């Protein structure tokens, strides 16, 4: 199974340098074929970055200028991105890619990063129970939440129950506000099981590295 | 280097109904090969971009045989036959003849299905925020069709406007519908200002909005 995952920093200063990593998993990066960095920035614009192949040969877009270098560690199974004097036009979410002679990529893109470069401070979420006011029609559903709100970087991961709730989830896009971003998620369960039976979102800001429980009880 | 134009989708599909979407480049795509160098990707909502086609026109290991590109060397068509819910997201066309294999801006797809109402919960500020001199009232607004949807706010039968921030999710992949979230903030001195608390959703299911409120 050929995978390929990104790491790196989620959020870099301007001026500074971004690096990321792409690790391959079930195939050589010496088996032949254009290893690719590439980025989609806020509003969604594809940019290809260039490639790496036969461990020491590159290309690059000329839009990043002398800006980019991409390099390989065979021996970790691992090719790398450097971009350097990054601006707050460099945030994006990051992909690498396989890509071979005629276009084709198989199902190997990685997940992708997000890297913010922004001079603002890491920040971690406060999470606020979201609980209904009174009663109102039971014996049929009723929706619960949790409000993220006041941190930086981007992304929260949101979860309920750890998991073990995943139908009836929404989680919004976050809004950006002063450098911090709130979000929130709601989750829609049947009357029967809450109160009785207990409801949690779990929220973690792996930039800060925080990962918070907030139990929603009834007001 | 090589201009790539799609164009959008004016209108949503039905489950059922196939749609072809466009490309178009500036410069051929067809290589001394004999082969046209475009691809279509997918990308769903929260997803990374999937390959269907390369080559304009060979479908990717995996990809539902629903999928097919055809075209000359400079105008481009992927068909989607018999659109399932799970098809929504944009699609992406990319040349890859030459440096810096540019992509093109992208197609939203989007789903027809029958008119849902909003439901529509809101939520006074927990104590916990409180306790931090902040009150922030939340209102969602879940699992309705079509996407376009109004929310105003009414604090002791006021309009409200200041200090409300929303946000839309995509089209869900499984039932088809929008939902939203809807926040006003304000210190926890001027919450406590006032009594009633109000979001009212205006959507083409009905005449009266869906009215919601509590009383602090």
């Amino acid at each position: 199974e050929v995978k390929l995952s990104e790491s790196g920093p989620g959020l870099v200063k301007p001026s500074q340098s971004l690096s990321l990593t792409c690790t391959v998993t079930g195939y050589s990066i010496t088996t032949n074929y254009a290893w690719t960095w590439i980025r989609q920035f806020p509003g969604n614009k594809l940019e290809w970055m260039g490639y790496i192949r036969s461990s020491v040969i590159t290309r690059y877009n000329p839009s990043l200028k002398s800006r980019i270098s991409i390099t390989q560690d065979t021996s970790k199974n691992q090719f790398f991105l450097q971009l350097n004097s990054v601006t707050t036009e460099d945030t994006a979410t990051y992909y690498c890619a396989r890509y071979d002679y005629y276009g084709n990529t198989g199902d190997y893109w990685g997940q992708g990063t997000s890297v913010t470069v922004s001079s603002a401070k890491t920040t971690p979420p406060s999470v606020y129970p979201l609980a209904p006011g009174t009663a109102a029609l039971k014996s049929s559903m009723v929706t619960l939440g949790c409000l993220v709100k006041g941190y930086f970087p981007e992304p929260v991961t949101v979860t309920w129950n750890s998991g073990s709730l995943s139908s009836g989830v929404h989680t919004f896009p976050a809004v950006l506000q002063s450098d911090l971003y709130t979000l929130t998620s709601s989750v829609t369960v049947p009357s029967s099981t809450w109160p009785s039976q207990t409801v949690t979102c779990n929220v973690a800001h792996p930039a800060s590295s925080t990962k918070v429980d907030k139990k929603i009880v009834p007001r | 280097d090589i201009v790539i134009t799609q164009d959008e989708l004016s209108n949503p599909v039905t489950s059922g109904e196939s749609v072809s979407i466009s490309c178009r480049s500036s410069r051929s795509l067809l290589y001394k090969d004999g082969r046209t160098y475009l691809n279509w990707f997918l990308q769903r909502p929260g997803q990374s971009p999937q390959l269907l086609i390369y080559l304009m026109s060979t479908r990717a290991s995996g990809v539902s045989d629903r999928f097919s590109g055809s075209g000359s060397g400079t105008d481009f068509t992927l068909e989607i036959s018999r659109v399932k819910a799970e098809d929504v997201g944009v699609y992406y066309c990319q040349q890859f003849v030459e440096y810096p294999f540019t992509f093109g801006s992208g197609t939203k797809l989007e789903i027809k299905r029958a008119d849902a109402a909003p439901t529509v919960s809101i939520f006074p500020p927990s104590s916990e925020q409180l306790t931090s001199g902040g009150a922030s009232v939340v209102c969602f607004l879940n699992n309705f069709y079509p996407k376009d949807i109004n929310v105003k706010w009414k604090i002791d039968g006021s309009e409200r406007q200041n200090g409300v921030l929303n946000s839309w999710t995509d089209q869900d992949s499984k039932d088809s519908t929008y939902s939203m979230s809807s926040t006003l903030t304000l210190t926890k001195d001027e919450y406590e200002r006032h009594n009633s608390y109000t979001c009212e959703a205006t959507h083409k299911t009905s005449t009266s909005p869906i009215v919601k409120s509590f009383n602090r």
